[PDB]
RNA sequence: ACCAUCUGUGGGAUUAUGACUGAACGCCUCUAAGUCAGAAUCCCGCCCAGGCGGAACGAUACGGCAGCGCCGCGGAGCCUCGGUUGGCCUCGGAUAGCCGGUCCCCCGCCGGGGUCCGGUGCGGAGUGCCCUUCGUCCUGGGAAACGGGGCGCGGCCGGA
RNA sequence: ACGUCGCUUUUUGAUCCUUCGAUGUCGGCUCUUCCUAUCAUUGUGAAGCAGAAUUCACCAAGCGUUGGAUUGUUCACCCAC
RNA sequence: GCGCUGCGGGAUGAACCGAACGCCGGGUUAAGGCGCCCGAUGCCGACGCUCAUCAGACCCCAGAAAAGGUGUUGGUUGAUAUAGACAGCAGGACGGUGGCCAUGGAAGUCGGAAUCCGCUAAGGAGUGUGUAACAACUCACCUGCCGAAUCAACUAGCCCU
RNA sequence: GUUACAGCCCCCCCGGCAGCAGCACUCGCCGAAUCCCGGGGCCGAGGGAGCGAGACCCGUCGCCGCGCUCUCCCCCCUGG
């Protein structure tokens, strides 16, 4: 039923502490809570990092275990994790959320009247296949 | 926040949202409780009846008339759960309890209301999975409490109701899913700026 | 300590269906379908391969106690396996020194009727669990056949016969009658 | 001593004050791990005057300085001797553990002395630490680790974020 | 007045214990997960009382021009208690999994199941969604014209 | 058995903290409730348990544990059920 | 130190822990705490240990011992093992000799001492059942099938009796 | 089995070059080897400080740190 395992060349989204919002790829296995983790091309120097804090996803690269940053960063740029992960759903609704936390006040009113409008396009159309639906 | 809290009891434990509770209903802040025949308590089944059982034991030995009631319902047995837990006999407490209503089931008007949970208190979330947990509505069946049969009947009758609401829902979703499609030259401008602000992804 | 993974592996018949709905197990064979819920154990089960099938039990860091349950399921599996392909067949023996047992068979296998155990005018009704059927032997005597697909079911009606001819307040060191489960066994012979 | 946080490994020498009968006397070298330096000559002086008849007043720190770990990017499997004081009688114990750090590992040591044995660090003497091959690691624990291709899932993540937010209409999801 | 006479009751989960299936520990094992039988005990029923606890139903003040009810969100003014400063109109639930959408079979324009396709750090997202307040005038495009607004009217259906 | 570890406050001691501008003393009688370290009765396990009887142990205090001679008696002892 | 002394904590309390006191504001602490009563963890705290059908839960302090557990977790000392262990499924378990004394009986198996040798894969002066003594079964020991770890004793944490 | 179609470790080379308790949040003690700026809170006790003269509306006073003029040129901007 598991589809996302960790092993080493995983590539795991931080969520909280130092490196929160940063891409890592997985090492080596300390012990059952640790990994050793290292992010040479997003900026996280090789690093014991617990598993609570990581969020495993769909990339794996293909390194041994315990390889010198110099070849985890090669396979990094050879796959183009990157590019890959931004253009990922995961990583869209990250920049939705940065986006919708940075709006001033002036776009929460641009906004707001497009939500007047664009909710009330839909409405018309809804009751419009409302009414289709029902004489047929 | 809203006005009136409406909680869902199901899956939760017994002691660690009558804390949750308890400290609302202190900060003004309605509180009611539905379900509290699904509220779970850790712990296998009999260590639980035990407990419950020692409470019925407890009573003035000259007249028991006087003496603790022992609540069977799983809405009162909540109640008394968070009574101890907040200073009932103060007139602070005690207007702080008042606050709060419990129900076995979900009656109406409540039936027809989104209700909340609270992470904290959730079984699955504090709770190992290989502990024995007890339902407070088996406990209570067990202790004197009447009306299991009954609530269990109504709660059918209700989650009946309550699919043909969702699949009328479904249906409204998915038309309104076709309503963007049709008309998408029509909002494409408002689209982009949603999508702009992160409002849509 | 707490085990990375442990697994156990269980190979399933041609003739033998095996669908998954989560920690659900349903086992379809020549003799029936059997359903068993494992939501009690905390494991991850797995199908393997095409030409020939596979079930796979694993658990990830579980602790001595949630580790024995691998075998556990993996024996649960292939007794249902048994059951849909062979069969259970429980034969029951009465032994009896003085008053013979007499057991009529009602319901369709479905009720067991017991008298003149100990001499008692008590007539024991014992109720089959779903699924079992009970028999009287025609080979042999003072023998009951119980025929099922699950080896609980089955065993365990054997269980409440027996435990309903009860020696009381006797020695039963002497006084050994009763109706003993004598041999457990399949309702077809691979 | 108290283990408080982490562990830092500490070089210790030390030497008798010179006396007319010893005008050299000999400098002995300890490692000591400690909170801190105050703590590590507390503790030097406390284990060269059971060895030697050396005291404190008639000594001399002549060296204190931390041990940095010289690979700590290089996961490690450390084992510790040590002997510590139970409730009745004194027992030595050998224990392995994986580490990026030999102090890391020895402040494990002190955590699982605690947990497994309700050790106090007062009664903990550590007597060798060192990091040994795979292949001679002894506790399965540690052993299972030694898989060049490791590969295990997260099962029953639980919510930490239980109260962010604390009431929400949303149960939350274990499988991720 | 046992100094006459009548009447005194049914369930449930289970204890001890005995077991089933079954690992741990290739065997074994009543136990670890799972399951069964089980008693003057326990809990309930029967029975006694009936909450600063409810329910349903009846009748509701006349020769005085009186008392009252209901409507007309009828007209004001009075005394008195104040809190609050948008709404969310709802699947069931799972958690070693879940959610959504389709082409075929059967339950009878339903619903269920089997494929298939998407989503899953939940975006068909409560970290969410909806609504939105300065008013008006002149005036041009969009959008809408299947349109808004009226205890305006009457009727119907659903909800115990 | 030799040893040895405990529990109880149903005996007696030890102590003298409370009460000497006063807490009515023994026993019975009457009456309620409670404890279990269970005599019986319900369910059971074990025996040097064939049956009957008996003994040991477990769940267990729901229910019951009487009528008299002598004695102020608690306590004893006997008669009888 | 109390008495002669309030105050914070220890629920409560003459003596404990902190600290001794004019009437106040701000700041910070001690001992002690921070699920809710009840100020403070509403930290995405760290690493384990523990399931209790009498769990456990903070100086004084307000309940427990010897003894035991194939519960589980560590640790110590040995032993066997890819020349094949452990488990399970099967065969051998021999001759001197019924070793000596003693005993009515004592032939491995009532008792006390000796406890050795051709014969191999092994077989003992026998781990038990058994006989008046025998016999018989059986054990260690060893072999066939099997194909990776396993066995024994002890120790101390929590839990249980 | 020992680099191959991956890598790991150790020893030799002033091994080099950035950088340096990193601004890549791996792991410290510090400041005569330390300065600048900002925000919240609580407060405003006192009341004849005058060596100056005959103090006259009036103690803008003491200590401390500074700036301009009683020297003269030059430059920039809108006499300052
Ligand atoms: C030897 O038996 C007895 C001795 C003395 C007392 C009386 C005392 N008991 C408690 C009080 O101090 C006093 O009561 C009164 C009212 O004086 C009773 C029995
Ligand atoms: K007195
Ligand atoms: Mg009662
Ligand atoms: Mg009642
Ligand atoms: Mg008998
Ligand atoms: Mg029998
Ligand atoms: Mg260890
Ligand atoms: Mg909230
Ligand atoms: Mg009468
Ligand atoms: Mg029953
Ligand atoms: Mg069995
Ligand atoms: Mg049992
Ligand atoms: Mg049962
Ligand atoms: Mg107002
Ligand atoms: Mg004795
Ligand atoms: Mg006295
Ligand atoms: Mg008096
Ligand atoms: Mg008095
Ligand atoms: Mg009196
Ligand atoms: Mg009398
Ligand atoms: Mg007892
Ligand atoms: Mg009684
Ligand atoms: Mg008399
Ligand atoms: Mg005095
Ligand atoms: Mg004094
Ligand atoms: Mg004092
Ligand atoms: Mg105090
Ligand atoms: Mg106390
Ligand atoms: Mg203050
Ligand atoms: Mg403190
Ligand atoms: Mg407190
Ligand atoms: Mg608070
Ligand atoms: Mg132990
Ligand atoms: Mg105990
Ligand atoms: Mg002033």
């Amino acid at each position: 039923v598991f589809r996302r395992f960790v092993e080493v060349g995983r590539v795991a989204y931080v969520s909280f502490g130092p490196h929160a919002g940063k891409l890592v790829a997985i090492v080596d296995v300390i012990d059952q809570n640790r990994a050793l983790v290292d992010g040479p091309c997003t900026q996280v120097r090789r690093q014991a990092m617990p598993f609570k804090c990581m969020q495993l996803t769909d990339f794996i690269l293909k390194f041994p275990h315990s390889a010198h940053q110099k070849y985890v960063r090669q396979a990094w740029q050879k796959a183009d994790i990157n590019t890959k992960w931004a253009a990922t759903r995961w990583a869209k609704k990250i920049e939705a959320r940065e986006r919708k936390a940075k709006m001033t006040d002036f776009d929460r009113f641009k906004v707001m009247k497009a939500k007047k409008m664009r909710n009330r396009i839909i409405k018309n159309e809804v009751k419009k296949l409302q009414k289709a639906a029902l004489l047929k | 926040e809203v006005q009136v809290l409406v909680l869902d009891g199901r899956g939760h434990l017994l002691g660690r949202l009558a804390a949750i509770v308890a400290k609302q209903v202190l900060l003004g802040r309605k509180v009611v409780v539905v379900r509290c025949e699904g509220i779970n308590i850790s712990g296998n089944f009999y260590r639980n009846k035990l407990k419950y059982l020692a409470f019925l034991r407890k009573r003035m030995n000259t007249n028991p008339s006087r003496g603790p009631y022992h609540f069977r319902a799983p809405s009162r047995i909540f109640w008394r759960t968070v009574r101890g837990m907040l200073p009932h006999k103060t007139k602070r407490g005690q207007a702080a309890l008042d606050r709060l209503k419990v129900f076995d089931g979900i009656p109406p008007p409540y039936d027809k209301k989104k209700r909340m949970v609270v992470p904290a208190a959730l079984k699955v979330v504090r709770l190992k999975p290989t502990r024995k947990f007890a339902y407070l509505g088996r406990l209570a069946h067990e202790v004197g409490w009447k009306y299991q049969a009954v609530t269990a009947t109504l709660e059918e009758k209700r989650k009946e109701k309550a699919k043909i609401h969702y699949r009328k829902k479904k249906q409204l979703m998915r038309l309104r899913k076709q309503a963007e499609k049709n008309v998408e030259k029509k909002i494409d401008k408002y689209t982009e700026v949603l999508k702009t602000h992160g409002l849509l992804v | 300590m707490k085990t990375i993974l442990s697994n156990q592996t269980v190979d399933i018949p041609e003739n033998v269906d095996i669908t998954l709905k989560g920690r659900t197990v349903i086992v379809k064979g020549p003799r029936g379908t059997l359903r068993r819920d494992f939501n009690h154990i905390n494991v991850e089960l797995s199908l393997l391969g095409k030409k020939k099938k596979r079930l796979r039990v694993d658990k990830w860091w579980g602790n001595r106690k949630e580790l024995a349950t691998v075998r556990t399921i993996c024996s649960h599996v292939q007794n249902m396996i048994k059951g849909v392909t062979l069969g259970f067949r429980y034969k029951m023996r009465s032994v009896y020194a003085h008053f013979p047992i007499n057991v009529v068979i009602q319901e369709n296998g479905s009720l067991v009727e017991i008298r003149n155990f100990l001499g008692e005018k008590y007539i024991r009704r014992v109720r089959m669990r779903p699924g079992v059927a009970c028999s009287v032997s025609q080979a042999q005597k003072d023998e009951l056949i119980l025929e099922g697909n699950d080896i609980e079911l089955v065993s365990n009606s054997a269980a409440l016969i027996q435990q309903a001819t009860t020696v009381k307040n006797k020695d039963i060191r002497k006084f050994l009658d009763g109706i003993y489960v004598s041999e457990k066994g399949t309702v077809q012979q691979a | 001593m108290k283990a408080s946080g982490t562990l830092r490994e500490y070089k210790v020498v030390g030497r008798c004050l010179p006396t007319p009968k010893c005008h050299t006397p000999p400098l002995y070298r300890m490692r000591i791990f400690a909170p801190n330096h105050v703590v590590a000559k507390s503790r030097f002086w406390y284990f060269v005057s059971q060895l030697k008849k050396m005291k404190k007043s008639s000594g001399e720190i002549v060296y204190c300085g931390q041990v940095f770990e010289k690979s700590p990017l290089r996961v490690k499997n450390f084992g510790i001797w040590l002997r510590y004081d139970s409730r009745s009688g004194t027992h030595n114990m050998y224990r392995e553990y994986r580490d990026l750090t030999t102090a890391g590992a020895v402040t494990q040591c002190y955590r699982d002395m605690g947990a497994r044995h309700r050790a106090r660090a007062h009664s903990i003497q550590i007597m060798k630490v060192e990091e040994i091959a795979a292949s001679k690691c002894r506790r399965p624990a540690v052993k299972q680790f030694h898989d060049s291709k490791i590969k295990f899932p997260l099962p029953h993540r639980v919510l930490r974020r239980q109260h962010k937010p604390r009431f929400t209409t949303k149960r939350p999801n274990t499988f991720f």
